RNA sequence: UAUUAUUUAUUUUAAAA
RNA sequence: UUUAAAA
């Protein structure tokens, strides 16, 4: 919990709402995917994975 | 992007009905014009940042127009923005000895804000009405326009006030404040408010410290405080009728008997006296009869001991309390808070807001009307209030150690609190505290004998062969020394 | 160990040495005929090299065939025990060592005449058993020593020494503890010239104290020099 | 994006919160990419096995003169009980080991095969706490209807069974053994154990030639 | 795909070398100009000396100290080469000789030789501290790589700014960027790079030398030193044979150039700080009474 | 409005420095160069495209990046007027000008834009013109935005970038290069941005032709 | 068939008449 | 966990 809620100041919390800006795709996640297409090749990871 | 966009070019409005400026600040309308009134400042030689103005006009009726204003600092600081924010988490203005924190921009502080002579400034007027016993008839709170006459400091007031060939109407209108002050003061000390001293001394800069000055008290300084203290009453009675859940106040606490309980002792033991506890005024009474014959500074040491002894203020909102305990010990009010000062402490810009929104001028802001952000407002400012004392007394006690080393001397103090391997001195020309170790005060520390019953400690004095028994309250002399490889002595 | 005392007023270092005295030099020629066509183990102070050199031999792919001159490829293996703590493996760590790498081939490869061996190459490959300080001019004596087994030509010796400078006493051939607590000048000297083939400041040192630091870095590597050219002469003789 | 955030730690499931046959599959023929290849599934008591086996071969070699030809197999992890890469390159050369005694190496000259077997999926069932040698005779059948399929020579065909970690590969109906492979186990134990696997081959060696005639 | 250097050109340079004769028109000890120019965000600086361009970017981020030294931030760096200062680069070649070795020397001279201030870097002992990396992209390729790349990383860490925090007892809050102005790095001292690039035919030694000086080189030396007359690293591996009396000329000319560079860079410094500053005249919150 | 500068680093045959916003995209072209073994191709020109972020190393949002630079470049280019040649186009990120983390649309923009200036400083044969720029949509009001600020990517519910071939003067848009959506849009949406876009790469080509002209101009006689 | 050869050249004896 | 006033 980095938040400025848990200094317990008015002021800092103030200034933190005013100037915080909207970040809509910061409330979302995603998913780390690891693609393996077997082409009978050896090797690191291919462009297309 | 809150301030402003006119900076130092900004104006107050020549008419109040003037079109172009209603349309800007509809709230223009909801203003008394009274820079027909001739008010003037009384601040500190050379100050910038004038939160107060008074005037007094004798009425018709026998009875006198005394009116204080304050700055209209709300009308720049609005909540919800940064720059409430920024205030809101300095608390207060911390006063050091060579450089000074701001809680609000200089361009509000020292110009905007700041109720600087002969230019039209906004202020939050206080109007009473007082006959020949300083007995308040009728109080008025409401948003104005002033222009101050003239920004006296304490010495160039009490000049005029003294001077016979100046007698003028703004003349004798600092005559009557004065007259006042002293009767408002007199009904105060009768109804039980204490009389305390504090070390407050003020040192001069160019290196840059060269030596240190005690500074004097002039009539005046009391003709501004008890005027101070009528407007913060009076406006402390105001926004809790209105707002009795969220009204921004200061309370003082009664001190408990174990707080004097080692101050008697000494006394007791040492001087033959006491400080009485029953009630404040009793206290205060107590001390007036608490004197030593051949020191006359002794009395004012007392009074700077029983401080330490005092309880914390506090500021507090009124849904958290009940009103018997709105008491203040000190000031002996039944109500009291801070107003006259929003440039300086962010405890008055909230009860600003809250005196507009009872006249009418404007909404309550909701902050305001929450309990939860109140309670942790008045948290904050509480703690930036002990902070900014404990950082001023700190930088008067550092940059006067600058002194000690840098102009050796001799300086008579008195002894506050004697141990078993050390004695603290307290100075009178500086102010501060000092503590002489044993080691630092003696040859041999281990034929020394320390009496906890009669507070003394005796030793074999330094370049002496005959023991001195040093008791406390007693008036001995300090030097100054350098031993680096600062340090005070005892002569 | 613990807090020690640098250089004692008594001039006594924390090991027993003093300001001009190096470590026990034990230097090898011949350790491995059946693997490689040079050998030397060396055993400087607490430190355990083995330099193997592969060659002048056919290149295995002619993509790295020089027609005028022979290749030089300087392979060091810091191996896991070299120190107390079994050090694990670090993406950060195999930076450092091509840095020792290039510097030891750019060292030798203009003191080996490879104009002599054309369309040739010739492989060093270094195991490090055990290190205590000064490890990079250790490499370098393993090295020249190595090569003259091999019968490579060469101008003259190239001499590996290491100098530490604390506060205004310099201190020859540091150990691991020396390193840690004072900055430390790695030289490669030419033969008995006052030449200097490497020099390597990882440190900060004053610069009016690095006049002196390096008149008695090629003093004391000269003495190395005469250590590692007894050594071929006890093992001519002797065969 | 990839790998994710370093100070994620995985899932931890704990033990104490709640709580004669072995089947076969055979199939063969249904990668394009390839040309040949498997697809063998095993589910016996409570630990079930499919792993997939393509053959990309022969290759030629461009520039090689070598007379016969050079097999490569690699094994390689799918989506469950993932094994380490050490033991899973061991279990290549092992098995690299076995086809280059069956495949005709003579009859590809300047070329090579590769191979690739990929463990899906290697469930296991058991109530409360080598693994691999229980999936060495899934991959030798596998490779081996492969190869076939791929229309490489394969002299005789190939077939392996496991006995408490014993993993032995036999060839001509069991006459010779061209594979062997034991971890853990116990001692003395060695007839038994030729004997065990032997009747597990001869169930294998079958099987595959039940999917490789029909369809 | 190389350069291609012919007999005429070599013998051309190196024979205006023995008449005291450069090509663009310097002194065997004249440093190029060195000219710093600042992006938008902090630690954006590029540094164009002559033809040659290079482009730094400073960044940070909450990372797991080392346990060796559970009071100290890390620094990372990396000095890759693209085609676009040359097609002689091949792209991926991480491993290459100018790339280790530009590393190594800013790593040396910025994080071992205490340039930067890594135990103001830490935030929790033995748990959370400051990553400072340092991005270095090579724009255009006419010599003097490294000591480019140094005053590139050296401009950046002091324009670099880190985001602000507060100590809460055993809590530690981030402020946002946009809430709170970030708090700069600690820089002790500033060291500058200068390569020294020799010649035989009685030696001759040229300082910075362009791309085509640096490939008919017969040896190149490096020193790093800052304006506390100390000497910060060394790197001479291999190439002419050199003696100490050498080295020093070597230092003390380096002196003279390292001494005024720094001037430079603290004045850009402060006149790009003052562009972006113009109402901190307004907000100063510390002032002074009367 | 936009800037850009053209011939600016020496070692390569045409670069070209792109500059939107914040998003700052410096581009250098080398061609018809030898290419390698596994990069020649029999019949026409080869293309090595290369795009490094202004932080970290090159991770694979650059390599999606490539790919579709890649896809722009590629029909802008005659290459079967090169064959068995090399063409390295390589595009430094010098500031992002957008969160790395979030989007990607401001610098896949203004690498085309760099690249294509940096194919006209080098002589490579084009087909065409080209013009690039990034389009967003706000959540509240439904508004398309061309160009969009940092600010308003972070308040919008879809991301677009368009790259259009100009012909003939400027004003015949030949076809879309490429238009990259992602977001929340509908059918509606899509051809109210790519009519609204096609009249802002049209001034951007416009513009762009009078910055080529101001600098290849003098150079010639 | 080394006074022979390697083509984006692995030749490492091209000298004499 | 130093009263009050002006800074």
């Amino acid at each position: 919990s980095a938040a400025i809620k848990d200094l317990d100041d008015f002021g800092e919390e103030e200034l933190f709402e005013v100037t915080k800006e909207e970040d809509i795709i910061a409330n979302y996640a995603s998913v780390y995917p690891v693609v393996e297409v077997e082409r009978g090749r050896v090797g690191a990871c291919t462009d297309e994975e | 992007e809150c301030l402003p966009a006119e900076g130092h070019d900004w104006k107050a409005p020549t008419k109040l009905d003037d079109p172009e400026a209603v349309s800007k600040d509809p709230l223009l309308t909801k203003r008394k014009d009274l820079r027909d009134k001739l008010i003037c400042s009384i601040d500190p030689p050379g100050c910038v940042d004038i939160n107060d103005a008074l005037h007094a006009k004798k009425l018709p009726n026998g009875n006198w127009e005394v009116g204080v204003h304050i700055a209209d600092v709300t009308h720049f600081v609005k909540p919800g923005t940064a720059l409430d924010a920024e205030g809101a988490a300095r608390g207060t203005s911390v006063y050091l000895v060579d450089k000074r924190i701001d809680m609000l921009p200089m361009l509000l502080g020292t110009d905007l804000c700041s109720l600087k002579p002969y230019v039209d400034r906004f202020a939050f007027s206080v109007i009473w009405e007082l006959d020949d016993s300083a007995n308040i008839v009728n109080v008025n709170f409401m948003k104005s326009v002033i222009r101050s006459r003239e920004a006296f400091s304490y010495e160039q007031a009490q000049l005029r006030i003294d001077d016979k060939t100046q007698n003028d109407e703004l003349t004798m209108g600092m005559r009557a404040l004065l007259k006042l002050s002293v009767k408002l003061k007199q009904k105060r000390l009768e109804a039980g408010a204490l009389n305390l001293a504090s070390p407050e001394v003020k040192v001069h800069m160019d290196s840059d410290p060269n030596e240190v000055e005690i500074k004097k008290l002039l009539a005046t300084n009391s003709l501004v405080e008890e005027f101070m203290l009528l407007a913060n009453i009076s406006v402390a009675r105001k926004i809790y009728d209105a707002f009795p859940q969220t009204a921004m106040l200061r309370r003082h606490a009664a001190p408990p008997s174990t707080n004097f309980e080692i101050l008697n002792e000494m006394l007791n033991t040492r001087k033959n006296m006491s400080i009485s506890l029953e009630s404040s005024k009793a206290l205060a009474d107590s001390l007036d009869r608490c004197v030593d014959p051949e020191d006359p500074y002794f009395n004012t040491l007392v009074r700077i001991m029983s401080t330490r002894c005092m309880m914390a203020a506090q500021y507090f909102y009124s849904g958290a309390y009940s009103y018997p305990d709105f008491r203040h010990y000190g000031l002996a009010v039944d109500i009291y808070t801070h107003f006259t000062s929003p440039i300086r402490r962010y405890c008055d810009v909230v009860a600003h807001r809250q005196l507009a929104g009872a006249i009418g001028y404007e909404p309550l802001s909701l902050t305001h009307r929450d309990k939860n952000k109140m309670d942790m407002i008045c948290r904050n400012i509480n703690r930036k209030h002990r902070n900014a004392q404990f950082a001023g007394r700190a930088s008067i006690e550092y940059y006067v150690g600058q002194v000690m080393r840098n102009n050796e001397s001799t300086e008579t103090g008195y002894v506050i609190k004697v141990f078993n391997n050390g004695i603290v001195v307290l100075v009178p020309k500086f102010g501060v505290e000092g503590l002489i170790r044993l080691d630092n005060l003696t040859e041999d520390p281990n034929s020394a004998a320390f009496d906890e019953v009669e507070y003394k400690l005796t030793f074999v004095p330094t370049n002496s062969d005959k023991p001195r028994d040093v008791y406390v309250f007693d008036k001995v002399e300090v030097q100054v020394r350098s031993v680096m490889d600062a340090e005070l002595l005892l002569k | 160990m613990s807090r020690l005392e640098i250089y004692s007023p008594e001039g006594l270092r924390l090991d027993g040495r003093r300001w001009n005295e190096l470590r026990r030099f034990e230097s090898s020629i011949n350790t491995h005929p059946h693997a490689a066509d040079g050998s030397s183990y060396m055993e400087q102070g607490n430190n355990k090299i083995i330099t193997l050199v592969k060659g002048p031999k056919e290149p295995r792919l002619k993509s790295q065939m020089d027609t005028s001159k022979a290749l030089l490829n300087v392979s060091v293996n810091i191996t896991k025990f070299s120190k107390f703590e079994r050090s694990k493996s670090s993406h950060k760590n195999e930076r450092r060592v091509l840095e020792i790498q290039t510097s030891l081939v750019r060292m030798f490869e203009k003191n080996v005449m490879l104009n002599i061996y054309p369309r040739t190459v010739i492989d060093i490959e270094i195991h490090v058993l055990e290190q205590d300080g000064g490890i990079m001019g250790s490499l370098i004596n393993g090295i020249t020593l190595a090569l003259i087994d091999a019968g490579i030509s060469m101008f003259d010796y190239i001499s590996g020494i290491s100098v530490g400078l604390y506060d205004t006493t310099p201190l020859l051939d540091t150990n691991s503890l020396e390193e840690n607590a004072m900055s430390t000048v790695t030289l490669g000297v030419v033969g008995k010239s006052e030449k200097l083939s490497l020099l390597l400041v990882e440190d900060k040192i004053p610069l009016d104290r690095l006049e002196n630091v390096l008149a008695i870095g090629i003093a004391g590597a000269h003495r190395v020099r005469d250590l590692m050219d007894e050594e071929l002469r006890k093992h001519a003789q002797k065969r | 994006r990839l790998l994710g955030p370093a100070a994620a730690k995985p899932m931890a499931f704990s033990n104490t919160t709640t709580h004669s046959e072995q089947e076969l599959s055979l199939h063969t023929g249904f990668i394009e990419n390839c040309n040949g290849s498997a697809l063998v599934e095993a589910r016996s008591l409570g630990h079930q096995t499919s792993l997939i086996t393509a053959v990309y071969g022969p290759r030629s070699i461009r520039g090689s003169f070598t007379s016969q030809g050079t097999i490569s197999i690699q094994l390689k992890n799918g989506l469950l009980e993932k094994y380490n890469t050490n033991e899973l390159k061991e279990v290549s050369s092992f098995l690299m080991g076995i086809f280059n005694s069956v495949v005709n190496l003579s009859r590809y000259p300047k070329s090579g095969i590769d191979i690739f077997v990929y463990l899906t999926y290697d469930k296991d069932l058991t109530n409360n706490p080598s693994q691999i040698s229980s999936l060495i005779p899934h991959c030798i059948t596998s490779i081996t209807l492969a190869l076939a399929d791929a229309g490489i020579e394969l002299v005789d065909m190939a077939g392996a069974g496991e006995a408490n970690g014993t993993v032995v590969s036999f060839i001509k109906n069991g006459e010779e053994i061209v594979g062997f492979w034991k971890d853990d186990g116990d001692d003395e134990d060695l007839l038994e154990c030729l004997d065990r696997c032997k009747e597990q081959y001869n169930r294998y060696r079958d099987l595959m030639i039940s999917c490789l005639m029909n369809q | 795909k190389d350069i291609e250097i012919s007999a005429s050109e070599s013998k051309f340079i190196l024979e205006a070398l023995r008449q005291n004769y450069r090509l663009d028109g310097r002194s065997f000890d004249q440093f190029r100009d060195v000219e710093i120019t600042f992006g938008k965000e902090f630690g954006d600086v590029s540094v164009k000396m002559g033809n040659t361009k290079v482009h730094c970017r400073i960044s940070c981020q909450i990372a797991q100290p080392y346990e060796d030294r559970p009071f100290e931030g890390l620094f990372v760096i990396s000095t890759e080469i693209s085609p676009m200062a040359g097609s002689q680069f091949e792209n991926g070649n991480i491993t290459g000789e100018d790339e280790v070795l530009c590393s190594r020397i800013i790593e040396k001279s910025v994080r071992r030789s205490g340039a930067l201030d890594v135990e103001g870097l830490c935030i929790v002992a033995g748990s959370k501290c400051w990553a400072v990396r340092a991005d270095v992209h090579f724009l255009d390729c006419d010599g003097g790589f490294i000591d480019a790349s140094c005053i590139a990383v050296m401009a950046g860490l002091m324009h670099f700014k880190k985001p602000d925090i507060t100590v809460h007892g055993e809590q530690i809050i981030v402020h946002p960027v946009n809430e709170r102005e970030p708090v700069p790095l600690g820089i002790l001292h500033i060291p500058i790079c200068v390569t020294f690039s020799f010649f035989n035919p009685s030696e001759i030694s040229i300082i910075d030398a362009t791309l085509k000086e640096e490939l008919l080189r017969d040896g190149v030396l490096t020193v790093t030193l800052n304006k506390n007359r100390e000497v910060v690293q060394v790197s001479k591996a291999g190439g002419l044979p050199m003696d100490a009396l050498t080295l020093m000329k070597c230092c003390h000319e380096a002196y003279s150039i390292i001494e005024k560079i720094t001037d430079q860079i603290l004045q850009l410094l402060k006149e790009d700080s003052e562009k972006r500053n113009k109402y901190a005249a307004m907000l100063t919150s510390e002032n002074a009474r009367e | 409005s936009v800037q850009a500068e053209i011939g600016i680093l020496d070692h390569v045959d045409g670069s070209s420095e792109f500059v939107s916003q914040d998003t700052k995209v410096i581009c250098s072209v080398t061609g018809p160069i030898e290419p390698k073994a596994r990069q020649e191709l029999p019949t026409q020109l080869a293309l090595e495209i290369i795009v490094r972020p202004a932080k970290g190393v090159a991770t694979t949002r650059e390599k999606v990046l490539e790919d579709k630079l890649r896809a722009v470049l590629t029909p802008l280019i005659t290459r079967h007027c090169y064959p068995r040649q090399l063409c390295q186009i390589t595009c430094q990120i010098l500031e992002s000008g957008e969160d790395e983390a979030e989007f990607s649309l401001r610098e896949l923009s203004c690498c085309i834009n760099a690249a294509f200036l940096a194919l006209v400083d080098a002589g490579i044969a084009l087909n065409s013109m080209c013009a690039s720029i990034p389009i967003a949509i706000i959540k509240d009001t439904s508004d398309i935005i061309v160009d969009p600020t940092a600010e308003q990517l972070k308040i919008s519910l879809s991301v677009h970038t368009l790259a259009l071939e100009f012909v003939n003067g400027g004003k015949v848009v030949k076809n879309v290069l490429l238009l990259d959506s992602n977001g929340d849009f509908n059918e509606d949406q899509l051809f109210s941005l790519l009519e609204l876009g096609e009249q802002k790469c049209q001034e951007l080509v416009t513009n762009i032709r009078r910055i080529i002209q101001d600098n290849i101009s003098p150079r010639l006689v």
